[PDB]
């Protein structure tokens, strides 16, 4: 279990728009952000947004037990800090094609 | 780390030898022939 | 990967049990033989009620 | 860095670093870290000194109240307007249960341009009489969420021929949908608000200038120190 | 550099064990719930309140009850004699003890009136071995074999009776 | 597709005029009435084919689960492109791919 | 939030939300109108999210249909307070004070619990019921009961804090019990008594 | 008569599957309805097969006889055999 | 189709308890409260979705 | 057709009085409204050094002092800057950069702040004027701006990580104790006690 508010912290400082500001008209390609289960906001460049939560919690400033999943098909991007999660450990493969 | 919700969106590797691309008594691996590349 | 329906990704078992199964096919194989212990464990009760109800 | 000298020696160091706009060579000089593109333009950030004594407030429709929604309220208010950026909003409420927004606009399009050109020119110490008359449109229905902090949000206007940019502190946010007037309350509701309303133009007097230097004293005291 | 043989693997997979263990998640979420749950469930609900209309020259008076911090302690074993001593696990075994240790919780009292406090004992609570509030943490390799505890034994349960 | 009442925001629904022999979409909350265009008041498809290529969005290249081809793209030419089935999931739905290319991230199929 | 009526049965096919604290089932249009959202096509724009799919539009046209009989809050708070089972003959300022009350407070907790705060249970409501439209359509299938990522596990943390929990509550029971039967004799007792 | 119209458009590749004739539909139709409907059908070699309709606030009554119609119009068969298969059968004789 | 129901409502009249019945009329929109003591009817318009508690709370507002 | 319900006439003669502005927007009344991100703040005083040299405060959590170095030296600040000619000058640290690409970024010292902007519509700011209860528009917000980190080098993301990195990993609230004696000890011994005066006013009160 882990405190959900840094979490948040991190979003809203790299552009995440809150609910009351979003129109599902002109928001016909954003993605829907949910933490904890709870639909907290919207993006438009999820991809950076992924990238960067990612490499955060490679990096320790995030806990190693969040989860971080981006359901592209639905437009969904999902974080958990929830009590109770199983896990496992896996090697990372370097994916970034530029390197 | 990853649970079991994260593993949906993710691409493993089976053994670090899966990473590069008739004998009777070793045992045969996947072709995995469907894509033309993996990443 | 996804979409894929080969018999590799599907539960077959191209190995014997002298050459010994990958992985993949080693938790296909548990799963299984988890639906046969489930089969027998299950249907037991219902054999002995059938065979109750018979004999009275 | 935990010495106050070498904080005061920090803001003083980002104090000195500041390029000047007009310098285009040191401007194309600066380099975006990520996208590695060289800078165009410069603008200086300075904070708003004849704005701070009033009180603003980021004012927005939600759902169908919007006014490009409402065709025919649009088309009657003309299809950026200047009856649109004159109008006026008077709050008006009968108990704690019952709220509402009154609207009003000019409908003649010269009237609302000469009073948009008057009000947009204001920086003599005369003022013509427009006795502008404004006409009830629509009525909402209002929310209000409070800033706990001062400079919560703040509006960035530009100024070209200067190179600066002028901010403005937001107290709150106003959020408006539209009301259906229920029929058993027409009667009260036609004595509530008012057909017309006019304006007039007039030099404010030297007691309420006082008070609003007198608030502006806060943030300019240079300028603005009584005697 | 150079490839990763299985060997490396192994090496990675001896560092995991070595830093956790096999009994890590039941002592991390005890240590969990002793540090920070039970002062939260304390302070969930951290005041009573009693109110009393005295009219018998009106006076409103309200009386209520602030709970503050949760205060632990290593366990502790009671005799009939009256004296008390730390407590192991292996006398605990043996004698067929409950290992558990009292719990302190800060009550004040305050008298509100309008006319118009310390360390209390709640309870014991059962103590989960070799975790952080286990006598059996610190203890090293020899004291270990002089309280005749198997080095061997992992912990990650309770001794009740 | 069905409009709403531009006064209250309401449902338009049909309506016929006997004397004028006319469609109208009228609100049921006021007296707002509007000519209707078309005279197609209801439309029910027993087999309908929605919803199988539908399900497209602009970042699905972007997912290293999906497969990957070589078949040659109808607008660029290029020679990588991602493939999957229909997204519907009905017991009678197809087995056809559909492929999308990694520059113009169109939709087209193999016949 | 059921979906009553069968395919070709049943005539029109409503959706009707069970409340927590409310006796019958409720049409998804009058608790959004009571959430204080009137217009329907405020309500359209809140579930649906593509205006050319006019299957799910099609198919929430029943609700809309049902609904249409409420068009004001206030009397759709009232519809929502006669029903919560509460003591008869409450009058109808207190009927929609209390479905105020459980409207803002254990419907969706998880959300908020704070007042003027009911955008995002408005935004939520309508995305359970996208999700619900979209499994109907036969556009997604079914939610996997035992996936396991859906699962958690409760190790001797949780246990001992729900056991806790329970047992302080009783012992603050107790306590209250207490000082009640105390606060009669009028004494300055030692508060080292009350606690069991 | 009322100005309300139903034409619905039938899959031609089916219909042609289980040998039916739009001329039998239309006097299944005709017995069913009697003369309470007004019908018409687009030949054989029409593009589209379609058959109209024309009723003798009335669109929620045509919505409810178009659904009506969908349900339980029996073509031909035995109702309650949903599907049939040919099977061969080895006789010793 | 007038329904006529036994009800556990309170009479502000009578006081006596358990003595009051709903009959409600969908056919004309009408709602009739009887009490089986004081003889008092009450009438108030219903709807489709109406239920003999709307009717109760209608008679409490008009009570008061 | 919905007629007006207002059809009265009445008419109030109100008055505002209105002061001249600094400055006037030229071409477009058109103003972006900008969220402020936890690391930036805006300090509209003037620049004094010794009172903020004076007010500097240090306090033993190593995060919450961090996290204030951090928003006082990214603070929006501006002070009197005397010109060399004997004038005196508003001087500001803080700019706002364009790009080639059109995208504007906000610039305090070194580091730079990326916008996203995006269209809003029906958005204006008005004016309150509480002593007569009305308010008076101002302009259109046309496109609301959030202010991005432009990377992870740089050092106030860098500041920002480890400060809600190290913030969640101090956690203990219960405190450690002694016990020397049973714990049970005061609760016999107020019982024998409220036991004894029991029975000494059941005996007071049988002889009253
Ligand atoms: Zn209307
Ligand atoms: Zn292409
Ligand atoms: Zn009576």
């Amino acid at each position: 279990g882990s405190p959900s508010e840094p979490i948040i912290n991190f979003l809203e400082e790299w552009g995440m728009e809150p609910l009351e500001d979003y129109d599902p008209a002109q928001h016909t390609k954003s993605t829907r952000i949910f933490v904890n289960g709870v639909w907290t906001g919207i993006h438009r460049d999820p991809s950076m947004l992924v990238s960067t939560m990612r490499d955060l919690r490679r990096s320790g400033a995030i806990s190693p037990e969040v989860s971080i999943i981006r359901d592209i098909r639905e437009r969904e991007f999902k974080i958990f800090t929830d009590v109770g999660r199983v896990y496992r450990p896996l090697f990372i493969v370097e994916d970034d094609e530029s390197k | 780390y990853v649970d079991g919700e994260e593993e949906e969106t993710i691409m493993i590797a089976m053994t670090p030898e899966d990473l590069q691309t008739n004998d009777t008594a070793k045992r045969i691996k996947p072709e995995m022939s469907t894509s033309s590349h993996h990443t | 990967t996804k979409d894929d329906f080969s018999p590799e990704s599907k539960g077959f078992v191209e190995n014997s049990y002298l050459r010994g199964l990958t992985p993949q096919e080693f938790f296909f194989h548990a799963m299984a033989g988890r639906e046969g212990l489930i089969d027998t464990a299950v249907k037991t009760a219902e054999t002995g009620y059938i065979q109750r109800r018979l004999v009275k | 860095d935990t010495n106050p000298r070498s904080q005061l020696h920090s803001v003083e160091r980002t104090f000195d670093e500041v390029i000047d706009p007009r310098n285009k060579n040191r401007l194309q000089s600066l380099i975006h870290p990520r996208k590695k593109i060289k800078a165009v333009k410069a603008w200086h950030f300075f904070p708003d000194t004849s704005t701070f004594d009033q009180v603003f407030h980021s004012l927005k429709f939600v759902g169908s109240a919007s006014l490009s929604k409402d065709r025919p309220l649009n088309e009657q208010l003309g299809q950026v307007n200047a009856s649109i950026l004159t109008s006026l909003f008077k709050p008006i409420e009968i108990n704690p249960h019952n709220k509402w927004i009154s609207l009003y606009a000019v409908t003649d399009k010269l009237s609302a341009e000469s009073f948009r050109k008057s009000f947009n020119s204001i920086k003599d110490d005369n003022i013509v009489n427009r006795h502008v008359i404004y006409d009830h449109i629509k009525d909402f229905d209002q929310m209000f969420r409070g800033h706990k902090k001062l400079f919560e949000d703040f509006a960035i206007s530009f100024d070209d021929i200067s190179d600066r940019a002028f901010f403005v502190p937001i107290v709150g946010r106003l959020e408006l949908k539209k009301k259906r007037i229920v029929p058993g309350l027409v009667d009260m509701v036609n004595r509530t608000n008012y057909a017309h309303i006019r304006m007039d133009l007039r030099n404010p007097s030297t007691q309420e200038t006082a008070i609003r230097d007198s608030r502006r004293e806060q943030y300019d005291p240079v300028n603005y120190s009584s005697i | 550099d150079d490839t990763i043989t299985t060997e490396d693997c192994w090496t990675v997979i001896s560092a995991f064990f070595e830093e956790k263990g096999l009994v890590s998640q039941q002592l991390d979420s005890f240590d969990e719930f002793m540090e920070t749950s039970i002062q939260d469930l304390v302070w969930e609900e951290p005041r009573l309140i009693l109110d009393q209309p005295a009219q018998h020259d009106n006076i409103n008076k309200r009386y209520e009850i602030r709970f503050g911090k949760i205060y632990l302690s290593r366990p502790t074993m009671t005799e009939a004699d009256g004296t008390t001593h730390a407590m192991f696990p292996q006398e605990a075994r043996l004698r067929n003890l409950t290992y558990s240790s009292p719990v302190y919780l800060d009550m004040e009292k305050s008298m509100f009136t309008s006319i118009d406090g310390n360390k209390v004992h709640i309870g014991k609570v059962p103590i989960m071995l070799r975790s952080k509030f286990c006598s059996l943490r610190t203890l090293d390799e020899v004291d270990l074999y002089k309280m005749k505890e198997c080095p061997y034994d992992m912990g990650g349960y309770f001794v009740i009776n | 597709s069905f409009r709403f009442c531009l006064e209250c925001n309401n449902m338009l629904y049909p309506k016929e005029d006997k004397e004028n022999q006319r469609l109208l979409y009228s609100c049921r909350n006021c007296d707002y009435t509007e000519l209707a265009e078309d005279p197609k008041v209801y439309r029910h498809e027993l087999i309908t084919n929605i919803g199988e290529t539908a399900g497209i969005v602009d970042d699905i290249g972007q997912d290293p689960t999906l497969p990957r081809s070589d078949k040659e793209c109808p607008e660029c030419h290029s020679r990588d492109c991602v493939f999957f089935q229909s997204q519907q999931r009905r017991k009678d739905t197809n087995m056809t791919l559909f492929y999308v290319c990694l520059n113009c991230k169109k939709t087209f199929r193999d016949e | 939030i059921k979906l009553y009526g069968r395919e070709d049965k049943g005539t029109g096919r409503t959706i009707k939300a069970t409340l927590p604290y409310v006796k019958q089932d409720i049409p998804i249009v009058i608790v959004f109108r009571a959430l204080g959202v009137v217009p329907d096509g405020e309500i359209l724009q809140h579930i649906c999210y593509d205006e050319n799919d006019w299957q799910m539009l099609e198919m929430l046209k029943p609700c809309i249909e049902e609904g249409f009989v409420i068009q004001d809050k206030e009397v759709a708070l009232d519809f929502i307070g006669r029903r919560g089972s509460a003591a008869l003959g409450i009058r109808r300022e207190k009927r929609i004070q209390y479905a105020k009350d459980i409207l803002q407070k254990e419907l969706l907790p998880h959300i908020t619990q704070e007042e003027g705060f009911e955008t995002r249970k408005t935004f939520f409501l309508g995305y359970m019921v996208n999700r619900l439209l979209l499994c109907a359509l036969e556009r997604k299938d079914q939610d996997d009961r035992d996936h396991f990522g859906k699962k958690r596990l409760d190790l001797a943390g949780p246990l001992l804090a729900n056991l806790f929990r329970i047992l302080f509550r009783k012992l603050t029971r107790e306590i209250y019990r207490y000082m009640q039967r105390c606060i009669e004799t009028d004494r300055d007792f030692n508060l080292n008594l009350a606690v069991k | 008569q009322s100005p309300w119209l139903l034409r619905l458009e039938l899959d031609r590749a089916r219909m042609l599957d289980k040998q039916l004739t739009m001329n039998q539909v239309a006097d299944k139709i005709s017995e069913v309805f009697s003369d309470d409907l007004f019908v018409m059908w687009s030949e054989d070699n029409a593009d589209k097969l379609i058959i109209r309709c024309r009723v003798i606030e009335e669109d929620q009554m045509l919505k409810r006889i178009e659904a009506h119609m969908l349900d339980l119009i029996a073509l031909r068969g035995i109702p309650g055999i949903s599907k049939v298969y040919m099977v061969k059968h080895k006789v010793s004789v | 189709i007038k329904q006529k129901l036994e009800t556990q409502f309170t009479c502000l009249f009578c006081n006596h308890d358990n003595s009051v019945v709903c009959t409600l009329d969908k056919k004309n929109s009408i709602g009739l409260l009887e009490c089986k003591k004081c003889n008092l009817s009450f009438q108030a318009p219903i709807n489709s979705l109406s239920q003999p508690i709307d009717i109760y709370s209608d008679w409490i507002d008009a009570c008061e | 057709h919905t007629k007006s319900v207002y059809d009265n006439g009445e008419t109030l003669d109100i008055s505002l009085p209105i002061h001249p502005k600094s400055h006037i927007p030229q071409g477009k009344q058109d103003r972006w409204v900008v969220k402020l991100p936890d690391f930036l703040d805006i300090n509209a005083e003037p620049f004094d050094p010794r009172p903020f040299e004076m007010n500097v405060k240090t306090h033993e959590d190593k995060n919450q002092e961090l996290l204030d170095k951090l928003i006082a030296v990214n603070t929006v600040r501006w002070r009197y800057a005397k010109s060399e000619t004997g004038g005196i000058f508003k001087e500001t640290n803080s700019q706002i950069i364009q790009w080639e690409d059109g995208t504007y970024s906000l610039r305090v010292g070194s580091e730079i702040f990326d916008m996203f902007t995006t269209n809003t519509d029906d958005n204006y700011l008005v004016s309150e004027h509480n002593e007569e209860g009305i308010l008076m528009t101002e302009s259109t917000l046309s496109k609301s701006v959030k202010l991005v980190p432009a990377s992870f080098q740089s050092t106030t993301h860098q500041k920002l990580a480890k400060a809600l990195s190290a913030k969640q990993k101090k956690e203990s609230y219960a405190r450690s104790v002694v016990t020397k004696e049973d714990p049970e000890e005061r609760q016999r011994r107020l019982e024998s006690q409220e036991n004894e005066r029991y029975r000494l006013e059941r005996r007071r009160k049988q002889a009253e």
